[PDB]
């Protein structure tokens, strides 16, 4: 029995620009077991319409999922990815940085 | 295409 | 899975040869089944590797290049008389295909022929009567086109295991007639020296 | 050049909460094309690509039957493995399986593989010759003794060389516009001051396919691959991938450093610099 | 169980009624196949299952035929609105215990006969004919002859019983019966058998011979309006003691 802590990356599909159509992404990867909770936040509170990719895994049997949703970024709005997992003592939040 | 598989461990 | 056209007739103690071809070159496992009259098919042998596989008197042979299987029955006894079925599968979880089947009949070697047509009484009523034609060699064979009232059955190879003595028999009767028991089997070419009491 | 087809299967037990969850997914290179989910309403092998949808009803019925047979087999494998490792009924456990084949530039058989995993670790794996197994522990040898007796390798080798490659060839021709394409990476550099002394230079690479990419840094000719903040090659969501590599540099020495980029779609490897 | 077990063994059905053929496979066998076998032909493929799911339905002759295997063990082939041409020997078989490839283990089978009118079903009249005088003098052996006559359909299992115990040595039974009226399609049948023993064994009055004939006709739920007895599944016997 082995466990792996998820690696989170929050980013946009295309280069971000204020007042434009875009997709926010959260790429959880390198985790085991597969059972994991992921939400995309908007100024603290979560977004409802959030689709995700099908469950697959890498050569070391670690899982990866891409959670995503359509959004319109602005100067003042802050987005983030909250991720809960058996390996984590509490749900980890990762803020969206525009140049990462 | 998948191979037809029933063989158990 | 196209199999050889039956029936097939083989003498006792002789090598019987059964063959079967197949289209699907991706077939993995091959089998030879045997089905007695009014019984289920039972397995004789299985084969997947090329070349021969011996099991006592039976010898199977697979040639997956030429895509055929074959069964070779050596020193064939009367008990080998059955319909032999070829079968194959593409693999576990796939369909299990069968050939049409070849009907083998191993002709028993009756070394002491003693042909005779005997009459038999019914234990319930004396009036009912039947004629038993028995102890004739396998070269002879019966026929039934006598009358509407008269019935005649085909051959029956009985095997007395204790005494070691085969006997081809045949039965014939009429429902209501002045039925000649001597002239019951006069349709078929019965032996010249047949015992009529 | 080289291509591949691979199927990934995951099976997770949920004791006293219905049947085990089973998810199967198929890839060609880094493009997914099919999936099956046991909790989904359809209960069918569904398409997850434009080019696969042209397949007739016979393909989809056939794949649904096969993937259902996988699902029910790996359900039994969970129960079997629980008994093998002597674990309680209420505990949840995972069974992962992967198989598929590779091809070269000529589209001939390069190699094949078929592997199992239980609770993350390796369980049993078909070797490169496709005639022998690698057993991880006591339990894996029990499965090995059964599968050597059942001539499973001979059955798998025929698929992996024969059938697997023929379908891979056929999918590559069907999805020529998608699978055989080669999108070049749209690169750019960005500067961010960490302090009065320090400064970070990030080197981007966006919208490329396939995901195989190399982003190294050099300090005036020579490599300096230590102190280079790499990240996982991540999916954009629209089929293409993203990656970047960052480096910390003294303030006023940015044009000493250069970012080398290598990719299939690039004819020559790009060399970037700060403005 | 130990082996594959179908039910019923034999079945008579009125034309237009539905039937359900049961198949209980070997425990743990993943695959389960269905076949029908016409007289003097190989097993024609119908359909099969892997675990619970019915695989290809193409082999089923028309939409009246249907099959399920709901709990992944016992299968049930179901023919609706039966016709005379549906009459066949329906076999099932299982294979692949724990998924590994094996032979196909067959069940005993279901003899289905679809009859137009139930009034054409008749049980057999059995009669034992004692050995000849000339046969004992000439060959020093004694051949009893049994004769089950006037039955329909061909649903019969003949057997010989010497002193309350079945015997297979010295026995011969016909592979097929004879049509009593060959012109007609719904003709009755007649079967013959021969039990041969030594002259000494027949001549002893101690020995008790019996020709037993199991017939399979109508079940208890089939309706019967006619005045004669209901032609149900039954054993009709006939006997003859020794004499000197």
């Amino acid at each position: 029995m082995i466990q792996r802590t998820p690696k989170i990356q929050v980013y946009s599909r295309h280069p971000a620009e204020n007042g434009k159509s875009n997709f926010l992404n959260c790429y959880v990867s390198g985790f085991h077991p597969s059972d994991i909770e992921v939400d995309l936040l908007k100024n603290g509170e979560r977004i409802e319409k959030v689709e995700h990719s099908d469950l697959s895994f890498s050569k070391d049997w670690s899982f990866y999922l891409l959670y995503y949703t359509e959004f319109t970024p602005t100067e003042k709005d802050e987005y983030a990815c909250r991720v809960n997992h058996v390996t984590l003592s509490q749900p980890k939040i990762v803020k969206w940085d525009r140049d990462m | 295409s998948l191979l037809m598989w029933i063989t158990q461990v | 899975v196209e199999q050889n056209s039956g029936p097939l007739s083989v003498p006792e103690g002789a090598i019987a040869s059964l063959n079967c071809t197949y289209s699907d070159r991706g077939s993995q496992s091959f089998f030879w089944y045997r089905q007695y009259s009014g019984k289920s098919p039972e397995l004789i042998m299985f084969i997947y590797s090329n070349g021969d596989k011996e099991d006592g008197r039976f010898t199977a042979q697979l040639n997956k290049a030429s895509q055929y299987v074959s069964l070779l029955i050596r020193d064939s006894q009367p008990s080998d008389s059955a319909t032999y079925l070829c079968a194959l599968t593409r693999g576990p979880g796939n369909q299990f295909y069968f050939g049409t089947g070849t009907s083998l009949t191993v002709i028993p070697n009756i070394q002491n022929p003693d042909p005779a047509v005997y009459q038999l009484r019914d234990s319930k009523s004396s009036d009912k009567s039947v004629c038993l034609f028995t102890d004739f060699d396998s070269q002879t064979n019966v026929s039934q086109s006598k009358d509407s009232d008269v019935y005649i059955t085909d051959k029956c190879v009985l095997d007395m295991r204790s005494m070691d003595f085969k006997s081809n028999s045949a039965v014939a009767w009429s429902n209501k007639s002045d039925f000649a028991c001597a002239n019951a089997f006069n349709n078929s070419i019965i032996p010249e020296d047949t015992f009529f009491p | 050049g080289s291509h591949s087809m691979r199927y990934f299967f995951t099976s997770v037990s949920r004791p006293g909460r219905g049947e085990p969850r089973f998810i199967a997914v198929g890839y060609v290179d880094d493009t997914q094309f099919v999936r099956f989910d046991s909790d989904a309403a359809s209960q069918r092998m569904e398409p997850r690509a434009p080019w696969i949808e042209q397949e007739g009803p016979e393909y989809w019925d056939g794949e649904t039957r096969k993937v259902k047979a996988h699902s029910q087999t790996h359900r039994v494998d969970l129960g079997t493995l629980r008994g093998y490792y002597n674990q309680s009924e209420a505990g949840s456990h995972t069974v992962q399986r992967m198989y598929g084949c590779d091809v070269g530039s000529d589209w001939r058989f390069l190699r094949g593989y078929h592997q199992y995993a239980y609770d993350g670790k390796d369980y049993i794996a078909l070797k490169e010759d496709l005639r022998s197994w690698t057993a991880a522990d006591m339990a894996a040898q029990t499965t090995k003794h059964k599968w050597e007796a059942a001539h499973v390798a001979e059955q798998l080798r025929a698929y992996l060389e024969g059938t697997c490659v023929e379908w891979l060839r056929r999918y590559l021709e069907n999805g020529k516009e998608t699978l055989q394409r080669t999108d070049a990476p749209k690169t750019h550099m960005t500067h961010h001051a960490v302090s009065d002394h320090e400064a970070t230079l990030r080197c981007w690479a966006l919208s490329f396919y396939p995901a195989e990419i190399t982003l190294t840094w050099q300090r005036d000719g020579e490599d300096q691959t230590q102190d280079t903040e790499l990240v996982e090659t991540r999916p954009a969501g629209d089929g293409t991938f993203q990656k970047w590599a960052a480096v910390v540099v003294p303030s006023g020495q940015e044009q000493r450093y250069t970012c080398h980029v290598q990719h299939e779609g690039l004819p020559k490897p790009l060399t970037l610099r700060w403005e | 169980g130990a082996g594959v077990s179908q039910s019923p063994r034999y079945k008579v059905t009125k034309r237009g009624q539905d039937v359900a053929l049961r198949c209980d496979p070997i425990s743990g066998h993943v695959s389960l196949y269905w076949y029908r076998q016409a007289l003097g032909q190989g097993p024609e493929f119908l359909t099969y299952f892997n675990y619970e799911a019915q695989q290809d339905k193409s082999g089923l002759p028309n939409d009246r035929f249907s099959a399920e295997r709901p709990e992944g063990s016992i299968s049930t082939l179901t023919i609706q609105r039966t016709e005379q041409r549906d009459s066949a020997m329906y076999r099932c078989a299982s294979s692949s215990p724990g998924g590994v490839s094996t032979e196909a283990f067959f069940g005993q089978g279901t003899r289905l006969t679809v009859v137009e009118d139930l009034n054409k079903v008749f049980p057999p009249e059995v009669a034992v004919f004692e050995p000849s005088e000339a046969e004992i003098s000439h060959t020093q052996k004694a051949t009893l002859v049994c004769l089950a006559t006037g039955f329909y359909p061909d649903h019969v299992e003949l057997s010989w019983w010497v002193n309350g115990k079945e015997v297979h040595s010295g026995v011969c039974t016909d592979p097929q019966p004879l049509k009593e009226q060959p012109a007609l399609n719904d003709s009755r049948y007649a079967l013959s058998s021969r039990l041969r023993v030594s002259a000494t064994f027949w001549q002893d009055p101690r020995n008790h011979f019996r020709c037993q004939v199991q017939f399979y006709g109508l079940s208890e739920n089939d309706e019967w309006t006619q005045d004669r007895a209901k032609p149900v599944t039954q054993i009709v016997s006939a006997e003859a003691w020794g004499r000197a």
